[PDB]
């Protein structure tokens, strides 16, 4: 029906600038006003900018007042903001949505676009199987695991066996440190299952162009 | 800037409980400009109650909203396992427009202790100088547990990362990984290394350990 | 910015309510309603009411408070090619000043007339009075009632003038009240909004009192549901011509104020994200209410006479001033304390008119204190000058010949010129400027786009409705006359002198700009079709 698709969020060295854009679709994209609403890493959620539904009536938040610049293209159906002089204060997900009525609020949102504002180079994980200790069976199952360590920025992708292998998995959320991401998956099966078929850890990273495999074996 | 504080910041129920959560304005909010909207975890923002009272489109009517002036407040009358979410309320009677601080809703179920899991480093990180053990802490409730690691008898508190899982959509429970690196040489100065986690489940911390063969 | 805040939004809505019910509420409404089958009337009074004059009366409103500024600027602001509508629309009204305030003038005579305990309109033998006068109205010409000749004779001394070319002497003791009310706009107006607005608690609540007064004597009098008969029951077979849906939509647009800057100046002074839309419909609510309401007290009397003092409901039912001049208060010399319904009714009449001269003032005030800040900044001093004018024309109705020329005017002066006029603001506003530029300028103030009925009703059918308005009054046109007099060729063309003075100025206006703006013609369209809102940033 309705739908919002956000894009251009990557990672920014401070000062530099980017432009996101929200691709509108499945309503009348003149007739309503539009803002741009960010989310921190810490969730909290601020709004950024709104824009009329003609574009003439334009309000910022103090935070990003004269940095940034909301845009509106009628015709081709799509909303912008054009960031500068950006700071790691404004690394966020940003979101676009809909908001033609104040007394109805933002009534429809896109899946956001990630901004990260850092100094910090990118850099490829090391992924490294986690093969359980010396002995010592068991244990109707057994928990097998994954090390996505040292990387920057955020996303990486992680999944088993391609994804066939969703039952008992938990993939943690990854934790930034000293500017470098570690990441860790655990999945568990039954006793019978392995090691008598392959298990694999497979991990992506695309800011870095990797994407390893690592198949588990109880060396 | 009209800040908008909610509480509880966090809150926990059981399914089929009654549950409230409030929205203090630092100025008076026109209630035909409060509104509220729900986030689940991993999701954008959706829009649930506007203008203080009005359910939105396919919200179900559980949810009811309430309040003037600076307070407000949602209700949900009976809790269902798909409510647990982020509540964030909002204003439009006045620019810059601000967004509350958010009440996060979460499952009470019964206790459950942590399935503990130790890992020695891989030989492709020690191999890159590294050395990083690893300790799965899984599906336990309530959400607090405390990781000890050990090397010998002597506990090793600097040098960790702690990860948490949100809590499960199916069983409700938390899941936790902590993980030690030393260098190499720091490694294979020494055998025994363990990580204990200490739990409300159990008086008793639960202990997994390795020495190096 | 900064721009003069009203006091209070009471005051407001007063200034706006007291502009738009006057004396039509009482002297047309009801009679419409007697002559077009009673309650049916009210289908295509409602209907009209609701795609031709609320929204006309909504835009102007939103517009008023949009654009922050009186007529002349605010149009120009608004599309430049039109600049124009400020200036028509502003000596329009000030056309209108020259002899409305005259009715209020003839309520303050009756009124100063009704100190005592015997009231002079009562009987046929007095000194003014004629052999042919009868005790109550009749239905031959020739045969005057008690109360017509006392207005006639006595107030007016239209007997002894042959004509507009015959003013006659000045009337001084109407000259006298011509100037108090001058004097009571004067003292209302010189210090703005902050007075003008606290003034209108008065003028714009006090014919309530009397109404709700007037509408129990009234309803307690014998005949009177007889009366309430007379106005209200229903015959539909009327709604099928043409005539009635005329009346409808002229009398639906002359009640409410549209498009005389009047509402425009006003809605000026809204802070900007005041609910205009609320206020518009609450005040539209309130003018239309009180025309029903005032039906009651009229015809609820007019039901008493025919009951009671034995004459045909035709021949008292009747609208305009020998309503509330002769018909009205004829039937009131007959009831117990006589003496107080006077006093009360004539009061009533006057402040019914008061808040209205005050908005057709302030249209002009507020146009020209924008335009020109050397009178803005110079108000007390230019409102005297202006109403000194009025006050010296106006001495012309004061004379014995001075119905002749107040007809004169009221025919001319504003009818067929205003129409034209909010014509080409509904087109410009629409059309030119653009509903899409306008929908977003009034969410942006109240913080939602108008419907989509709101909408249709501004581009399609508010245009429509004016010139279906224009084009039937133009069809049954004929030339001017009062009773037995016909008006000289001359003060015919005279008139059309007064309608096209205004409505002259929309073209010349816009011909005058276009030869002082550089480019090629479809260039300079489009720099007179840009909105100064866009030329800023
Ligand atoms: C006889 C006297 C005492 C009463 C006169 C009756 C009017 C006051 C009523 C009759 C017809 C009514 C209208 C019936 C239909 C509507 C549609 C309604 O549409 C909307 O809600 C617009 C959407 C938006 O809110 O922006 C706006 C009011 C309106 C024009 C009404 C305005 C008030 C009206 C004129
Ligand atoms: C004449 C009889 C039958 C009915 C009397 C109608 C009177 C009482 C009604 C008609 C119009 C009304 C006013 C319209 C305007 C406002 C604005 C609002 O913010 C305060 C109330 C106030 C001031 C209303 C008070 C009551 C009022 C004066
Ligand atoms: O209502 C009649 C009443 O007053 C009349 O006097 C006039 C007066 O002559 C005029 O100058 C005017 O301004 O005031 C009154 C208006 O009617 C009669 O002269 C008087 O006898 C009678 O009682
Ligand atoms: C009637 O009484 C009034 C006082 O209210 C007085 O002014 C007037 O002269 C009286 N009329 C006559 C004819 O005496
Ligand atoms: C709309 C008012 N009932 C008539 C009027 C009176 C004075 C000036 C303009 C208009
Ligand atoms: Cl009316
Ligand atoms: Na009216
Ligand atoms: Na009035």
């Amino acid at each position: 029906e309705v739908q919002l698709v956000e894009s251009g969020g990557g990672l920014v060295k401070p000062g530099g600038s980017l432009k996101l854009s929200c691709a509108a679709s499945g309503f009348t994209f003149s007739s309503y006003a539009m803002s741009w609403v960010r989310q921190s890493p810490e969730k909290r959620l601020e709004w950024v900018a709104e824009i009329s539904s003609g574009g003439r009536y334009i309000y910022y938040s103090d935070t990003v007042t004269g940095r940034f610049t909301i845009s509106r293209d009628n015709a081709r159906n799509i909303l912008h903001l054009e960031m500068s002089s950006l700071r790691s204060e404004d690394t966020a997900m940003y979101y676009c949505a809909r908001g033609e009525v104040r007394q109805r609020g933002f009534d429809y949102w896109g899946q956001g676009t990630t901004l990260t504002v850092s100094s910090a180079k990118t850099t490829a994980p090391s992924v490294y199987p986690l093969a359980p200790v010396c002995g010592d069976t068991t244990g109707s199952s057994v928990t097998l695991g994954c090390l996505v360590k040292g990387y920057f920025p955020e996303p990486v992708t992680l999944t088993w066996n391609s994804g066939s292998l969703s039952s008992g998995v938990h993939t943690f959320p990854a934790v930034l440190q000293s500017d470098l991401y570690t990441l860790s998956s655990s999945v568990t099966v039954t006793s019978s299952t392995w090691p008598s078929q392959s298990i694999t850890c497979n991990v992506a990273h695309p800011a870095s162009s990797t994407k390893v495999d690592k198949k588990i074996e109880p060396r | 800037e009209n800040v908008l504080t909610q509480s509880p910041a966090i809150m926990s129920t059981s399914p089929g409980e009654k549950v409230t959560m409030t929205c203090r304005a630092s100025s008076s909010v026109g209630s035909s400009y409060l509104h509220w909207y729900q986030q689940k975890s991993g999701a954008s923002p959706k829009l649930w109650i506007y203008s203080t009272s009005n359910l939105a489109s396919g919200v179900p009517a559980r949810f009811s909203g309430s309040g003037s002036g600076t307070s407000y407040s949602l209700t949900i009358s009976s809790v269902e396992a798909e409510d647990a979410a982020t509540y964030y309320c909002q204003q439009f009677s006045g620019y810059p427009l601000t967004f509350g601080s958010g009440t996060k809703l979460e499952m009470k179920r019964a206790d459950a202790a942590p399935t503990v899991s130790i890992f020695p480093p891989s030989s492709e990180q020690l191999t890159s100088g590294g050395a990083s053990v690893v300790c799965f802490l899984n599906n336990f409730y309530p959400k607090d547990i405390n990781v000890k690691w050990k090397i010998e008898g002597s506990e090793r508190q600097n040098g960790v990362l702690n990860s948490w899982t949100d809590q499960d959509s199916k069983d409700s429970t938390y899941s936790m990984s902590s993980t030690l690196t030393l260098t190499k040489d720091e490694y294979e100065r020494h055998n025994s290394y363990t990580c204990e986690a200490t739990h409300k489940t159990s008086t008793s911390p639960i202990v997994k350990s390795f020495n190096r063969n | 910015d900064e721009r003069e805040t009203w006091s209070g939004k009471v005051d407001f809505l007063l200034s706006v309510i007291g502009f738009a019910v006057d004396l039509a509420n009482v002297w047309r409404f009801p009679y419409l309603c007697y002559k077009n089958g009673g309650g049916a009337f009210l289908v295509p009074y409602g209907i009209m009411l609701a795609v031709g004059g609320i929204p006309l009366f909504y835009m102007e409103l939103a517009l008023g408070q949009h654009n922050r500024k009186g007529a002349i600027t605010c149009w120009g602001r608004l599309v430049p090619l039109f600049k124009g509508i400020g200036y028509a629309v502003v000596l329009i009204a000030f056309y209108v000043d020259f002899y409305y305030n005259v009715i209020i003038a003839w309520s303050l005579r009756f009124f100063f007339a009704s100190f005592t305990n015997s009231l002079p309109w009562t009987s046929c033998n007095n000194i003014w009075n004629t052999p042919n006068c009868r005790p109550f109205e009749g239905h031959v010409e020739g045969f005057q009632s008690a109360a017509s000749e006392y207005f006639n004779r006595y107030i007016l001394e239209l007997n002894r003038s042959e004509g507009i070319h015959d003013l006659g002497a000045i009337k001084w003791d109407m000259a006298l009240c011509l100037l108090i009310v001058y004097l009571i706009c004067y003292f209302s107006l010189w210090k703005g909004i902050s007075t003008s607005g606290k003034v209108v608690w008065f003028t714009a609540l006090f014919p309530y009192a009397v109404l709700l007064i007037l509408l129990i004597r009234g309803l307690t009098l014998p005949g009177s549901f007889l009366g309430i008969q007379y106005y209200l029951t229903p015959n539909f077979s009327a709604i099928y011509k043409a005539e009635v849906w005329v009346d409808a939509a002229t009398q639906v647009f002359f009640s409410l104020g549209p498009g005389f800057g009047v509402l425009l100046a006003y809605a000026s002074y809204n802070k900007y994200h005041n609910n205009v839309y609320k206020d518009a419909l609450l005040t539209s609510f309130i003018n239309s209410a009180t025309s029903f309401i005032a039906g009651f007290v009229i015809f609820s009397v007019l039901g008493y006479m025919a009951h009671t003092l034995g004459v045909r409901i035709e021949d008292v039912a009747t609208e305009g001033p020998g309503l509330v001049f002769v018909v009205y208060p004829a039937a009131i010399a007959t009831m117990p304390a006589s003496t107080f319904w006077a006093l009360i009714f004539f009061m009533m009449l006057a402040t019914l008119g008061l808040d209205s001269s005050f908005g057709g003032s302030e249209a002009i005030i507020t146009a020209l204190s924008d335009e020109f800040p050397k009178i803005k900044r110079n108000r007390e001093l230019f409102v005297a000058g202006l109403f000194s004018l009025y006050f010296v024309v106006g001495l012309a109705s004061c004379t014995q010949g001075g119905f002749y020329f107040f007809h004169l005017l009221d025919r001319y002066a504003a009818g067929y010129s205003i129409l034209v006029a909010v014509f080409f603001e509904a087109i410009a506003v629409s059309w030119i400027y653009g509903t899409n530029r306008f929908s977003e300028d009034i969410r942006d103030m109240i913080g939602f786009p108008p419907g989509r009925y709101w909408q249709v009703c501004w581009r399609f059918v508010a245009p429509i409705f004016l010139l279906f308005i224009t084009v039937y009054g133009l069809i049954g046109y004929e030339p001017l006359t009062y009773a037995d007099y016909v008006y000289p060729s001359w003060a015919n063309a005279l008139g059309w002198c007064i309608a096209g003075s205004s409505v002259v100025m929309i073209p010349a206006v816009a011909i005058f700009k276009l030869l002082s703006t550089p480019g090629s013609l479809r260039q300079r369209f489009t720099i007179l079709t840009t909105p100064w809102r866009d030329q800023q940033l």
